RNA sequence: GGUGAUGGCCUACCAAGGCGACGACGGGUAGCCGGCCUGAGAGGGUGACCGGCCACACUGGGACUGAGAUACGGCCCAGACUCC
RNA sequence: UGUAAACCUCUUUCAGCACAGACGAAGCGCAAGUGACGGUAUGUGCAGAAGAAGGACCGGCCAACUACGUGCCAGCAGCCGCGGUAAUACGUAGGGUCCGAGCGUUGUCCGGAAUUACUGGGCGUAAAGAGCUCGUAGGUGGUUUGUCGCGUUGUUCGUGAAAACUCA
RNA sequence: ACGCAUUAAGUACCCCGCCUGGGGAGUACGGCCGCAAGGCUAAAACUCAAAGGAAUUGACGGGGGCCCGCACAAGCGGCGGAGC
């Protein structure tokens, strides 16, 4: 169908893997 | 309770004059109020519940009644429209009525409510009353010599009775032979219509 | 795999139908005969043979046209199905077409409608419906 | 699907939400307006809306509506909270309603007076 | 005396280098209130045009409905584009009882008493195609009977040939106050 | 042994089994039903009156008496609370 | 507005005033009486319309429409949304409508919702085929003979308390 | 609807997986796997009255094709600079 779809999923997934990218070493801390 | 307003403005805004004796809406054709006259969206819900009001305000009866009666009907077997009309005609403001003592369902009603009747001996206060099979619907003593009961003798040739029922005194007591069918009502109106709304 | 040539054989019966084919070959069981003797006898197929093929036995059934091709049969479903076996007691038997259908019921009176079935009073498995 | 996944993993109607969660099934809730004030709308529609964050008797804080003309309302005023929704205030999902021995009727109602806590005058 | 019945009025546009150019359709369903129905689309600048398209249109495609009676024969499940109309006979005096495009072309028809239902697509064009596709698959006892090879007994229940008698004499006797 | 009575109900010993994806063990919620409300029905929701069963009687535990006891308006203990 | 009203006539239900006055009790008592309800219900008479009607809604769903005032304010609204000086959507008047000693609102449940679809849905693009295979449990099972009669079906018995629901 | 159309998206049967408005979020918490990256399972609050699918008419395109116009190109004369 549309792009739009996966352009909405496709933001959301970037934006949390920066995230995750920005927060990896906290999580690490805080995880492990 | 009961509907002691106007009569002749609910038969306009129904079309069908259930008594008659007005010019205003028999010269101009038009229901009450000052937007008498104007345009009219056909809905079948209004064609409904118009004739569930004249069916109402053609009789003495309320929603809340009128909604058992239907109750009644559909439970009942056979038709639901004839069934309901049987039921209201089978009441004793009705049978008075259809018989010529009042000739208005409203002074039928004030005069069973106000005790100027009876059946099978008892004294009635009940306009609703059911009657049946085979009643005798007896007027009291004082009652038979009142004004009310001497105009009734007297003008009782206006209005045909009805089959089912039948005078058989100049003392002006009623029977039933048996409750009436749809050909034996007599009323300005349809029965399948009110059904639909209460299906609804 | 297969898993009821009673759907099989409504489904060719069906299909053939609708293309307005004259005959439909299927294989053979005693079941699919019987009810294709109930669906000549309530008019819905013209005949049906019961011939040898390479290995075992077929069914030919001859179906049905009016003068101009109007389908004999309007419908056939499966009703007792594997996965779903529905049985039908003698009082909530079912009407098909408000009546003027016919339910294939198997009871131990043998194959017969369900006006049959009524009749005798007997009930069971709900095969097909074929108005 | 079929019988065996249904007769396996059967149906399950979706989770009909909770709605008027404050009231704690109550149709109604005793509250004090912590905070009487004004909101503006979405942004098709603009007026001053009144509304009041009210501390129920349920131990939550609601924004509710206060309808009609003219409100007498301040902090620490005992006020009654029915649920009904208010569309153009996004966050918001009860109304006060007169007749709470504080918010007294609204004045001049003489159509709709029993949605606005007025009596009769005669 | 042809009855007549619209169901839907509706402003379509369509866009040009101006801007939008509106035209009317007027769904129009019309019948002769025995039995015999047809429905018109009519596309037209203005709605009493639309409607007057329509009711040709429907008169055109007039096709007749098998009845027993005020009813139908058998219950019969209609499909179209989405619309889907079950309908399912019923007793007289529970009245014709269905949504505005059923109701209106069932009432069209004649058929007085009736049960029907929407289950899908609410839209009246596709509902009405749904309610014609219903009414075209059902199936007269006699033409069943035909179909069949076989009697009308048979194949029919004795509930319908009761009522279909019945409702035949009611037709034939009662019709003496008209013929003369 | 115990019970009115069968039974790990309890005990000594013996054997090592038993239950679990067909959801054991846990967590949450809840008295159950006839019925009630809705619904075309299937179903959904509910468990007010009325009627039946259960459970409980400040909390927890315990027995005694007795044909019969969760013994509300009985007993013992402990605890909280109130009072002399 | 509105046969509405005024005015003529009638009627007295109900309420009020006076008198009587229970059934409930083949009961209890072998004592002479015994009814809490109760001097109640109910019957008799008495006077006169005499003491007795509000509430919601009126843009569509959803019958029922105008004027005035406010014009993105005040407000309304369940959804669509209405108010940006000519508002049938706000407020008030009239008028109409729906009910009627009720009327509306809120809350809760079902319906509508075939919107968890057994009856009764679907999955190419609408949400929906696991990335593909293997295979366990499970589900399912070609033709045919016989048997069991478990399912199934018929019949009968018992039970399915009463109440409820339904029919009379 | 586009389209599928004996390689079905048809007619039917069996079995499995999956959906139940859009966002939030295939995210958090928990757990499992993994060296890690991350994956798998998988919500809720809150929020919107839509999100969407196909197709139609137009408009638009730093899409295409064909054709026009002092539109460009080829020329002539100017304005913009001065004064009025």
């Amino acid at each position: 169908g549309s792009v739009i779809k996966k352009r909405r999923k496709r933001m959301s997934k970037k934006k949390h893997r920066k995230l995750l990218r920005r927060t990896r070493v906290q999580r690490r801390k805080l995880g492990k | 309770a009961r509907y002691t307003g106007p009569a002749t403005r609910k038969s306009r805004r129904l079309g069908v004059d259930l008594v008659g004796g007005d010019q205003s809406f028999e010269k101009r054709p038009y229901p009450p109020g000052q937007h008498g006259r104007a345009r009219i969206k056909e809905s079948e819900y209004r064609q409904q519940l118009q004739e569930k009001q004249k069916a109402r305000f053609s009789y003495g009866v309320m929603e809340k009644q009128f909604r058992r009666y239907y109750e009644e009907a559909n439970r009942q077997p056979g038709k639901t429209g004839d069934n309901l009309l049987r039921i209201l005609e089978s009441r004793l403001d009705n049978v008075v009525y259809r018989a010529g003592l009042a000739r208005t369902r409203r002074m039928a009603r004030q005069l069973v409510s106000h005790g100027h009747f009876l059946v099978n001996g008892v004294k009635v206060d009940i306009p609703s009353y059911r009657v049946s099979q085979y009643d005798i619907i007896d007027v009291k003593e004082k009652s038979l010599n009142t004004l009310p009961f001497q105009i009734a003798r007297e003008t009782a040739g206006e209005r045909p009775i009805p089959s089912w029922l039948q005078v058989v005194g100049e003392r002006q007591r009623i029977l039933v032979h048996q409750l009436p069918e749809r050909a034996q009502i007599d009323v300005p109106l349809t029965e399948q219509l009110i059904v639909e709304l209460y299906s609804k | 795999t297969m898993t009821d040539p009673i759907a099989d054989f409504l489904t060719r019966l069906r299909n053939a139908n609708s293309a307005y084919h004259d005959e439909v070959t299927l294989p053979h069981s005693k079941l699919k005969a019987n009810i294709a003797e109930i669906l000549k006898r309530e008019g819905y197929i013209s005949d049906y043979r019961t011939e040898d093929a390479r290995v075992g036995k077929s069914l030919v059934v001859q179906l049905k046209y009016g003068p101009s091709r109007e389908r004999s049969i309007a419908g056939l479903r499966r009703v007792s199905k594997p996965g779903l076996r529905v049985y039908a007691k003698s009082t909530n038997l079912p009407r098909v077409l408000g009546g003027l259908g016919v339910a294939i019921i198997s009871t131990s009176s043998g194959l017969l409608t369900d006006r049959q079935a009524a009749r005798q009073g007997v009930g069971g498995e709900v095969l097909a419906y074929v108005w | 699907p079929t019988i065996q996944q249904l007769v396996r993993k059967g149906r399950r109607d979706k989770i009909a939400k909770v709605k008027t969660a404050a009231l704690k099934g109550s149709p109604q809730r005793r509250g004090v307006c912590t905070r009487v004030y004004t909101t503006t709308p979405k942004k098709p529609n603009s007026a001053l809306r009144k509304v009041a964050r009210v501390k129920l008797t349920s131990q939550v804080e609601v924004t509710a509506y206060i309808p009609g003309e003219g409100h007498n309302l301040q902090e620490h005023s005992m006020v009654l909270v029915r649920g009904g929704r208010v569309k153009d205030l996004p966050g918001v999902r009860y109304k006060i309603i007169r007749g709470s021995l504080d918010t007294q009727g609204v004045k001049n109602r003489k159509q709709a007076r029993s949605r606005y806590g007025a009596k009769k005058e005669k | 005396n042809y009855i007549e019945r619209v169901v839907s009025i509706n402003r379509v546009s369509k866009v040009v280098k101006g801007g939008r150019r509106f035209s009317f359709t007027a769904l129009v369903i019309v019948g002769d209130g025995k039995g015999m129905v047809g429905v018109g689309y009519g596309k037209a600048k203005e709605v009493p045009a639309a409607i007057a398209k329509g009711v040709e249109e429907a008169r055109k495609n007039f096709f007749r409905v098998p009845l027993i009676g005020s009813t139908i024969t058998h219950p019969v499940q209609g499909e179209a584009a989405a619309g889907v109309v079950m309908l399912r006979p019923a007793s007289p005096g529970t009245g014709v009882i269905a949504g505005g495009a059923a109701r209106a072309v069932l009432e069209c028809a004649g058929v007085h008493d009736i049960l029907a239902k929407s289950l899908g697509s609410d839209n009246a064009i596709n509902v009405v195609h749904a309610t014609v596709a219903a009414l075209k698959l059902l199936q007269r006892p006699e033409e069943v009977a035909a179909r069949r090879g076989l009697p009308i007994e048979d194949v029919a229940p004795a509930g319908m040939l009761k009522a279909r008698r019945e409702s035949e004499a009611l037709a034939a006797a009662a019709a003496r106050e008209g013929s003369a």
